[PDB]
RNA sequence: CGGUAUCUAACCAGAAAGCCACGGCUAACUACGUGCCAGCAGCCGCGGUAAUACGUAGGUGGCAAGCGUUGUCCGGAUUUAUUGGGCGUAAAGCGCGCGCAGGCGGUCUUUUAAGUCUGAUGUGAAAGCCCCCGGCUUAACCGGGGAGGGUCAUUGGAAACUG
C-alpha cells in the first residue's frame, strides 16, 4: 500500500559520461488526421551507480527526484545486452 | 396510364451553313407516374412545342422501376454515367426531397417522398438525368437479396 | 498521394488576399508604424477632384476624387449620384466597393455623412446617396 | 501476392464475376480458408474445396449466379490495407447497405461477420466489405 | 393586428380563400395590381415553395421571425416535422378563440385576446401567442360576457371542430385533444415548407 | 478561514442562492470547494434543500456558517444534531 | 430601489410605418423624361430618339420598429480531396541508374500482450450546447435532475490480426 512511480524500458545510446547513461525509449503514436501509427523516440538521462551499462544494452529505468540539472531517472536493472 | 410530364430544359442549338446559321430547339422531358415508374426523353425540332411532343414520345419508351420501401429508397447509391455523378441517400420520414435541378424532377415524378442527394460531378442536365437513372438501376430490395442468397428476409437482417 | 507521403509532408491549403487593402490598416504616430486593424469605413481629405474615361465599350465622364486617408495611404474613390459638392481640402468618408470600368478606382465615397452632402431631388432608393424624406 | 494477399483474394473474385466465370483456384492460407467459409455460410458463393499440394496447398471456390445471371455477389472492397490499418470499437462496427451486405471483422474470437460481432459486444480490425 | 391592411388582396394573390368561405374570390378571382387580367406567368420552382410558405403564415397572421422560431422549436418533437409544425400552430390562443366561435376572423380573435377579454383557466391573459395545452378551460372574464360583437359571433358559428368542446350558457370552452392533419387544412403541402426552410 | 455561505445568482430583482463552501478570500461568485444546497427567499415558506450529512461532516472540520446560513441550519435541525454528536 | 411592479374605475380610433427591390441568378411591370449624355453595376452587362436594367410616377414583392451598404469569419469550394481529386493529348512521371535512413513485406507451429478489444475504479470544476420536469400572464430568461465530451491514470481479462 504505497503510491508508485513511472517506469520505462529502452536502449542505452551513450555512456561516455560519469555514472550516467542516456536511454532512448521508442513508441507508436497515431497521426492527428490520417490515423497512422508513426514511430517516435525520446531520449532520457539515468543515474548508473557503478557504470554497469554499456552502449547498445537494453535496460529498465524508473523515475525519482531530480538528482542533477537534467537527470531525474534511476537505473533499475539491465534487461539484456 | 396516368403520366405527368415535366420539361427539364429547353436549349437552342445551331449549325453553320454557307448562308448563315440554322437554329433548332431541343427539349428534355421527364415523364412518369407517382406509383414508381419514371423515364426521360429528348426531342429536337424547329419549334419548341413539337420538341416537347417528340420528347414525351421518346420518353414513353424508357420506363424503369424505383424500389421505394416505405416512401424511401432502400439504401444509398452512386450513379456515375458520363462525366456526372449523383449520390442518393435514404432520408427520415417527412423530410421532403432535396436535390438539384433535374434530379429533383426525376425523384419527384417517381413518387419517392423522402430522399437526400448531392451532385458530386458535372451539372449538365442530360448527364445528371442519366446518372440518376443509372443510380436507380443500381437499386435492389431486401426480398430480392434474400431470394438470391437463400436466407429468408428476417434472417438476412 | 500515399498516406505516408502525407505523413511526411502534409497538405498546405491556399491563402486568400484582401481586396480593400487600405481599409484594414491604421497609423500610430507615437512609434510611426502601420498597425493592422479592420475598419468598415475610413475618413480622409481629398487632394484633387476631376473626371475620367471608362474602358471600352462604355463611354461617359466618371467623377472621381483622389483622397489621402488618416493612415497616410492616398487612394482614388468614386462619387455616386447626380452632382456633388466636393472641392479641395474637403473631408470625406470612404468605404469599399469597386467600379468595374475605371481601372484604378477601388473605393467608393459614402454620401451625406461628412463635408459631402447628399444627392438633390431624390425620390426613391433614398437611403443610399443620403437624402432626407421630403414633405 | 507481394504485399497483401487478402486484397488479391477479393480482386480475384471480383475479376471472376465480371466475365461470368464458374470457379477459381488460388493459393491457400489459414485466413483465406476462413474468409471463404464465411462467404459460403453467409450465402454469397456456391461452394469451396481444398486441393492439397507440396508446398502450401490450393483452395478453389465455385461462384453462385441467379437463374439468369444476376451476380449474387456484386461488389467487394478492402478497408484495412497494409499502408493503413483501421480498427473499430464495439459500438462503431459499420453497417453495410443497411444490413444488406456484411462486413468481416477479426475480433478476439476469430473472424466474424458484422452481425455476430454485435452479439458478443466485441470489435477489431475490419478486413473487407462484401455486398 | 400586427399586419394591418386589406384582406381580400392577400387571398387573391395567394389563390385560396384563406380565412373565409370563398367571399374573397367570387368576383375578380385574379391577382391584384395593374396586371392580373392581362396575363398569367409560369411559376418557377422557387416561386412554388415561396407561395406554399406565404400560404400558411398569412393564414395564421404571424410575422416571419415568430414563424421560423416556431418552426425550429416544432422540429424537436418526435414524429414528422411538417405535421408537428402545423399542429402547434393550431395551439395558439388565437386559433382556439376563433375555433370556439368567439370571433368571426382570426384578426378579431387576436384583437379580443389582446384586450384581455379571455381568461385561460381563471387567469386573465393579454397575449395572442400563448400555446394552450390539453385540459385547460377558457372563459370570457365574466366582466364582458354580455357584449354585442361576441354575442353575434355565435350567430354565424362555423360549427366547432371535433377536437374542442364549447358551451354558450357558461360561455366556456376547452381543447379536447390534438389534431392530426386529417382534421385541419386541405390546400397546403407542408413538405414544401420543409424544403423551403431546409435549403 | 473556510466557511459555508450563500452565493447569489438568478436575475435582476429575482435572486436565488446556492449554499456553497469557500474560503473567505475567494470572490463571492468565484471558485468554491463544493455545493451544499439551495435557498430561495421569494416564497412564503422559503425553499431550502440541504445535503445534511455532507455538510454535517464538512462542518466538523472547522467551517463556520454565516448568520443567514446559521438560521437556515437551525430551522433544518442540523446544528442541534451536530451539537449532539459533538457531545455524543 | 420606491409609491417601482401590479391592480381597479372613466374618456377618445383618436397621438403611433417606414426601408429595400421589380432583365436573368431572384420572389415582383406599366407610363413619362433623357438620348453612349446623364447615369446604373455582385457576375453576365444596360444607355447611340419607342430603355420592364438610368431619373420620376402608379402598381407589385419581401421584411417590419426596423430596412439597406460596408468590413471580417464559415459554407456553397470534392477549389489541398483521411472521410472526398488527379498526372497519354487539359496544370501535373525527376533524362537514367547504384543505393544510407525511412516505409511495406511469402507459408505453418509455440510463446508474449507493445498496437488491438473489453470490465471496474478515480478523474474530465461551475456556467455553455443537448434531454426531461418547474417558475416568471407566454417567450427571451431563471431554477432542478441527467447525459455527452479523454489517442487520460491504476488494476483485471481475450489472443484472431500487426509487432
Ligand atoms: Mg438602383
Ligand atoms: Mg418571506
Ligand atoms: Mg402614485
Ligand atoms: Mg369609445
Ligand atoms: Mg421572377
Ligand atoms: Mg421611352
Ligand atoms: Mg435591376
Ligand atoms: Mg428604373
Ligand atoms: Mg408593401
Ligand atoms: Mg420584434
Ligand atoms: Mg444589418
Ligand atoms: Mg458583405
Ligand atoms: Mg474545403
Ligand atoms: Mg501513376
Ligand atoms: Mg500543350
Ligand atoms: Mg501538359
Ligand atoms: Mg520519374
Ligand atoms: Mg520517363
Ligand atoms: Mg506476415
Ligand atoms: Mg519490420
Ligand atoms: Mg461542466
Ligand atoms: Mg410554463
Ligand atoms: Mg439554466
Ligand atoms: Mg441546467
Ligand atoms: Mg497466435
Ligand atoms: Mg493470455
Amino acid at each position: 500500500d504505497r503510491n508508485q512511480r513511472k517506469v520505462y524500458t529502452g536502449r542505452v545510446v551513450s555512456d561516455k559520461m560519469d555514472k550516467t547513461i542516456t536511454v532512448v525509449v521508442e513508441t507508436y503514436k497515431k497521426h492527428g488526421l490520417y490515423g497512422k501509427r508513426v514511430k517516435y523516440s525520446k531520449k532520457f538521462k539515468a543515474h548508473d551507480e557503478n557504470n554497469i551499462a554499456k552502449t547498445g544494452d537494453v535496460v529498465r529505468i524508473s523515475e525519482t527526484r531530480p538528482l542533477s540539472a537534467t537527470k531525474h531517472f534511476r537505473l533499475l536493472e539491465v534487461v539484456e545486452e | 396510364l396516368d403520366l405527368e410530364e415535366r420539361v427539364v430544359t429547353i436549349n437552342r442549338v445551331a449549325k453553320v451553313v454557307k448562308g448563315g446559321r440554322r437554329f433548332r430547339f431541343t427539349a428534355l422531358v421527364v415523364v412518369g407516374d407517382k406509383n414508381g415508374h419514371v423515364g426521360f426523353g429528348t426531342g429536337k425540332a424547329q419549334e419548341v412545342p413539337d420538341a416537347i411532343r417528340k420528347a414525351v414520345e421518346d420518353a414513353k419508351k424508357n420506363m424503369v422501376f424505383v424500389p421505394t420501401v416505405d416512401t424511401t429508397i432502400p439504401h444509398t447509391v452512386v450513379g456515375h454515367f458520363g462525366g456526372g455523378e449523383i449520390l442518393l441517400k435514404p432520408a427520415s420520414a417527412g423530410s421532403g426531397v432535396t436535390a438539384g435541378g433535374p434530379v429533383r424532377a426525376v425523384l419527384e415524378l417517381a413518387g419517392v417522398a423522402d430522399v437526400s442527394s448531392k451532385s458530386l460531378g458535372s451539372n449538365t442536365p442530360i448527364n445528371m438525368v442519366r446518372a440518376t437513372i443509372d443510380g436507380i438501376k443500381q437499386l435492389k430490395n431486401a426480398e430480392d437479396v434474400a431470394k438470391l442468397r437463400g436466407k429468408t428476409v428476417e434472417e438476412l437482417l | 498521394p500515399t498516406i505516408n507521403q502525407l505523413v511526411r509532408k502534409p497538405r498546405q491549403s491556399k491563402i486568400k488576399k484582401s481586396t480593400s487593402p487600405a481599409l484594414n490598416k491604421g497609423l500610430n504616430s507615437f512609434k510611426r508604424e502601420l498597425t493592422d486593424v479592420n475598419s468598415p469605413q475610413k475618413r480622409g481629405v481629398c487632394t484633387r477632384v476631376g473626371t475620367m474615361t471608362p474602358k471600352k465599350p462604355n463611354s461617359a465622364l466618371r467623377k472621381y476624387a483622389r483622397v489621402r486617408l488618416s493612415n497616410g495611404i492616398e487612394v482614388t474613390a468614386y462619387i455616386p449620384g447626380i452632382g456633388h459638392n466636393l472641392q479641395e481640402h474637403s473631408v470625406v468618408l470612404i468605404r469599399g466597393g469597386r467600379v468595374k470600368d475605371l481601372p484604378g478606382v477601388r473605393y467608393h465615397i459614402v454620401r451625406g455623412a461628412l463635408d459631402t452632402a447628399g444627392v438633390e431631388n431624390r425620390g426613391q432608393s433614398r437611403s443610399k446617396y443620403g437624402t432626407k424624406k421630403p414633405k | 501476392v507481394m504485399t497483401d494477399p487478402i486484397a488479391d483474394f477479393l480482386t480475384r473474385i471480383r475479376n471472376a464475376n465480371m466475365v461470368k466465370h464458374d470457379k477459381l483456384e488460388l493459393p491457400a492460407s489459414k485466413i483465406k480458408k476462413e474468409i471463404a467459409e464465411i462467404l459460403k455460410r453467409e450465402g454469397f458463393i456456391r461452394d469451396v474445396e481444398y486441393i492439397e499440394d507440396d508446398n502450401a496447398g490450393t483452395i478453389r471456390v465455385f461462384l453462385k449466379y441467379g437463374a439468369t445471371g444476376e451476380r449474387v455477389i456484386t461488389g467487394l472492397k478492402r478497408i484495412s490495407k497494409p499502408g493503413l490499418r483501421v480498427y473499430a470499437k464495439s459500438t462503431e462496427v459499420p453497417k453495410v447497405l443497411n444490413g444488406l451486405g456484411i462486413a468481416i471483422v477479426s475480433t478476439s474470437q476469430g473472424v466474424l461477420t458484422d452481425k455476430e460481432a454485435r452479439a458478443k459486444q466485441v470489435g477489431g480490425e475490419v478486413l473487407a466489405y462484401v455486398w | 393586428a400586427r399586419y394591418t391592411g386589406p384582406s381580400w388582396k392577400v387571398s387573391r394573390r395567394l389563390g385560396i380563400s384563406l380565412s373565409g368561405t370563398g367571399k374573397e374570390l367570387e368576383r375578380r378571382p385574379y391577382a391584384p395590381g395593374q396586371h392580373g387580367p392581362t396575363q398569367r406567368k409560369k411559376i418557377s420552382e422557387y416561386g412554388l415553395q415561396q407561395a406554399e410558405k406565404q400560404k400558411l403564415r398569412h393564414m395564421y397572421g404571424l410575422t416571419e421571425r415568430q414563424f421560423k422560431n416556431t418552426f425550429n422549436k416544432a422540429g424537436k418533437l418526435q414524429g414528422k416535422h411538417g405535421e408537428n409544425f402545423m399542429i402547434l400552430l393550431e395551439q395558439r390562443l388565437d386559433n382556439i378563440v376563433y375555433r370556439l366561435g368567439l370571433a368571426r376572423t382570426r384578426r378579431a380573435a387576436r384583437q379580443l385576446v389582446n384586450h384581455g377579454h379571455i381568461t385561460v383557466d381563471g387567469k386573465r391573459v393579454d397575449i395572442p401567442s400563448y400555446q394552450v395545452s390539453v385540459g385547460q378551460v377558457i372563459s370570457v372574464r365574466e366582466k364582458s360576457a354580455k357584449n354585442s360583437a361576441i354575442a353575434e359571433s355565435l350567430e354565424v358559428s362555423s360549427f366547432v371542430p371535433e377536437y374542442v368542446t364549447f358551451d354558450a350558457e357558461t360561455l366556456t370552452g376547452s381543447l379536447n385533444r390534438l389534431p392530426e392533419r386529417s382534421e385541419l387544412a386541405a390546400e397546403i403541402n407542408e413538405a414544401f415548407i420543409v424544403e423551403f426552410y431546409s435549403r | 478561514a473556510v466557511k459555508i455561505r450563500l452565493k447569489r445568482m438568478g436575475s435582476k430583482k429575482k435572486p436565488f442562492y446556492r449554499i456553497v463552501v469557500a474560503d473567505s478570500r475567494f470572490p463571492r461568485d468565484g471558485r468554491s470547494i463544493e455545493t451544499i444546497g439551495t435557498y430561495n427567499p421569494l416564497l412564503d415558506p422559503v425553499e431550502v434543500k440541504i445535503d445534511e450529512e455532507a455538510t454535517l461532516k464538512w462542518m466538523h472540520n472547522g467551517a463556520k456558517p454565516s448568520d443567514t446560513v446559521r438560521n437556515l441550519l437551525s430551522r433544518e435541525g442540523i446544528m442541534e444534531k451536530f451539537h449532539n454528536q459533538k457531545l455524543g
